[PDB]
């Protein structure tokens, strides 16, 4: 620490003000809030005849009169005031840029298109090409990074991800300490192996512009938020972590009582399905910052699993008291109606939350689940689609499609959907088993076993493996491996000893088949031993087992 | 002229004249149904000529120029199914069907890609 | 004076059906080898 924390304070103070100055609410909010957790330098390139327009442009933007601001800056040669006009021009298009199919779900009303941004993208390329100083060398300044960042985000709109990363990484080399820029970079990954490749780019190819930045900040590893970058990537998708634990500790020492870290730190427990610890880790942050509303829906979600409706309701009452139209506020409420089995109404509130941002966290997916309980099976499936195109990294979105198509007579489309989600979260025990179950319809029994055997290993608890053991024998029965049927079917019999003789219906079929198989093998005495093992179940299995027992004794 | 000489199944003079046309109009007509039309036609001719590589490149550049187009996605999926890149083509077929409702030929192509995905057992 | 859309052609039905038939061929022959 020592001067390292002090050097952060001065430069972080910058990232709070100019970001707020040129109307970036999201980035400035994170940075300024970081001042509080952390334990008036002014300057801009402007002329008096041009400084006036910035005041004109900024206040019109504040009054939310977006479209007038574009006209009033029609001809501006300023390096970065042009950014403000295009930023206003971009958003003016966006609000009316609603796809028709998604809009039907977005509202339920049930009732020039994109060329503007093409002009916008051409304008930004034209301006930079004709601009005096390019990004190369120690030239350029803070405003230039905004242009590239605005160029980068618009590139993502036409799904030009490959070029999008180049623009974003270019923008951040010029200026760091912009949180909003890295948020959009996250959506550029949609894959796991590229992350380490991108990590390799940062460690070797990437370099910072020390001219704008302060001391001990051009270096990548002395930078504090490159840790934040590493935190976000390894929580969206685990993969293989590199220095994840060690770097997390250092950033915890700095930034005391930082709510965002604690929320992220607690969120890790939810990704680890450690619910009991998660509530405690959520509970303190509520006490510290009662009026913080970001990522409270996660707190709702865990409470949904615990079904502490009494606790959840007061949470819903408390949240709605202080604000009633923020996306999390509607999201938590819609979650509440699900606890009351009122699935038909939870759609309405999720619908309200959706219109607020239309690119939220996994709220599209939760909307789809409620449709499933309504047996629509068609709103939900296309609903699950909207989560995919926005965020292709969502496990639940892909899973919902495969799960829903499983109910559909065709299972063929479901295999692909499960395959993608399998890559996203191979650690889940359910997905491998479900994939194998659907893959059995394919008739390629050999590949299902490789999936089936991995499901068992990843299933941890052995008691739940009893049901999947019987599935192994059934598939092996389709092949000339009846011996392999027995060796795995005797395993689930062994698990019954481990499961204190639960003697469920699954092992009832297992026990009778072994007796029949051993009778066919001539082992009457052995088959007679399992004959009395079926002491419970339906009547038909009891009479068949006694028939086997009677037959075995006659042969002795 | 290129479209005609493609119709007559010559596949050579069509390509030459189309390349001449685009090399005339490299500087101008960046958009507005001129560059996209000529480039997609050249790519389709290359596909007919079985030269699929620059076909992939030109179809990709057309797609990045304009995304909302069912034909571009369907043809790129056809190109990928010509090779073995099913993982990168079925998404394109998905998008093409999403953009335009029927796409009967695209439906058949995607269905076949489905039986391929069943048939293949890649890790 | 206005120009209309220049003539452009997409994948026909005959060629895609030829490809579907061929692709059935190489999804059909290989499992015989297996």
């Amino acid at each position: 620490q020592d001067k390292i924390i002090h050097d952060i304070r001065i430069q972080l103070r910058k990232a709070a003000t100019e970001l707020s100055r040129w109307k970036l609410y999201g980035s400035s909010k994170w940075a300024a809030e970081a001042l509080a957790g952390l334990a008036p330098q002014n300057g801009f390139g402007l002329s008096e005849t041009e400084y006036d327009l910035y005041l004109l442009g900024s206040t019109l933007f504040d009054a939310k009169e977006f479209d007038r601001c574009v006209f009033f800056l029609k001809d501006v040669t300023n390096p970065y005031l042009k950014f403000l006009k295009l930023y206003s021009k971009f958003l003016s298009w966006d609000k009316k840029s609603q796809e028709s199919m998604e809009n039907i779900l977005t509202t339920g009303k049930f009732t020039e298109s994109q060329s503007n941004i093409s002009s916008i993208l051409k304008e930004i390329n034209t301006f930079l090409e004709s601009y005096e100083i390019k990004i190369d060398d120690d030239e350029a300044d803070l405003g230039l990074a905004l242009l590239y960042y605005l160029r980068g985000v618009i590139l993502k709109q036409e799904k030009n991800i490959s070029k999008a990363m180049s623009s974003f990484l270019k923008s951040l080399s010029c200026y760091s300490f912009n949180w909003s820029c890295w948020l959009e970079l996250m959506d550029c990954l949609q894959k796991v192996d590229d992350a380490l490749l991108l990590n390799n780019y940062l460690y070797q190819n990437f370099q910072f512009k020390f001219s704008e930045n302060l001391g001990s900040q051009r270096t990548i590893e002395f930078n504090i938020m490159i840790k934040f970058f590493k935190l976000k990537v390894f929580e969206e998708l685990n993969g293989q972590l590199e220095d994840y634990f060690e770097d997390l500790e250092f950033l915890l020492q700095v930034f005391p009582n930082f709510t965002f870290l604690k929320a992220y730190n607690a969120t890790i427990s939810y990704n680890n399905l450690d619910y009991v610890t998660a509530e405690s880790r959520f509970d303190d942050i509520v006490k510290q910052d009662p009026y913080r509303l970001n990522d409270l829906e996660t707190y709702s979600n865990i409470l949904y699993v615990m079904q502490k409706n009494s606790k959840l309701a007061y949470l819903a009452q408390f949240v709605s008291q202080i604000d009633r139209f923020r996306p999390e506020t509607c999201c938590i409420i819609a979650n509440y109606y699900s606890a009351r089995q009122e699935h038909e109404k939870s759609i309405m509130y999720f619908r309200r939350a959706l219109t607020l941002d239309k690119k939220t966290t996994n709220a599209w997916t939760l909307m789809g689940h409620e449709f499933v309980e309504l047996s629509n099976s068609h709103a939900a499936i296309e609903c699950y689609r909207r989560a995919v195109d926005i965020c292709p990294r969502d496990f639940k979105a892909w899973f919902g499609l495969g799960q829903a198509y499983a109910l559909l007579d065709m299972h063929l489309y479901s295999l692909y959907y499960f395959q993608k989600a399998c890559t996203l979260k191979p650690w889940d025990r359910r997905i491998w088993q479900v994939l194998g179950e659907c893959y059995s319809k394919t008739g390629n029994k050999v590949e299902a076993i490789k999936c089936y055997k991995r499901s068992i290993k990843a299933s941890q608890t052995v008691d739940q493996n009893t049901s999947i053991y019987y599935r192994l024998a059934q598939l092996y029965e389709e092949l000339e491996d009846l011996q392999e049927c027995k060796k795995f079917m005797m395993k689930c019999v062994d698990v019954e000893e481990l499961l204190e003789g639960i003697v469920t219906d699954e092992t009832v079929k297992a026990r009778l088949w072994l007796a029949i198989f051993e009778i066919k093998a001539g082992n009457y005495q052995l088959a007679y031993d399992y004959a009395m093992g079926v002491s419970s179940g339906t009547s038909q299995e009891i009479e068949e087992a006694r028939m086997l027992a009677r037959e075995c004794r006659r042969h002795m | 002229m290129g479209v005609m000489y493609f119709k007559k199944n010559e596949f050579v003079k069509a390509k030459k004249y189309l390349k001449k046309a685009l090399e005339v109009v490299k500087d101008l007509d960046p958009s507005s149904r001129t560059t996209i039309s000529i480039q997609l036609n050249l790519g389709h001719t290359y596909r007919k000529l079985n030269e699929n590589e620059i076909a992939i490149k030109c179809f990709r550049c057309v797609l990045e120029k304009n995304d909302k187009n069912s034909e571009i996605h369907c043809s790129l999926g056809y190109l990928y199914l010509k090779t073995k890149k099913l993982q990168k083509a079925i998404d394109h077929l998905h998008k093409s069907l999403y953009l335009k409702p029927n796409n009967s030929s695209a439906t058949a192509l995607l269905k076949n890609a489905l039986e391929l995905n069943v048939t293949l057992s890649l890790d | 004076m206005i120009r209309r859309a220049p003539t452009t052609l997409q994948l026909s039905h005959d060629d895609v059906t030829s490809l579907i038939d061929d692709l059935n061929e190489q999804k059909l022959k290989q499992q015989l080898n297996i």
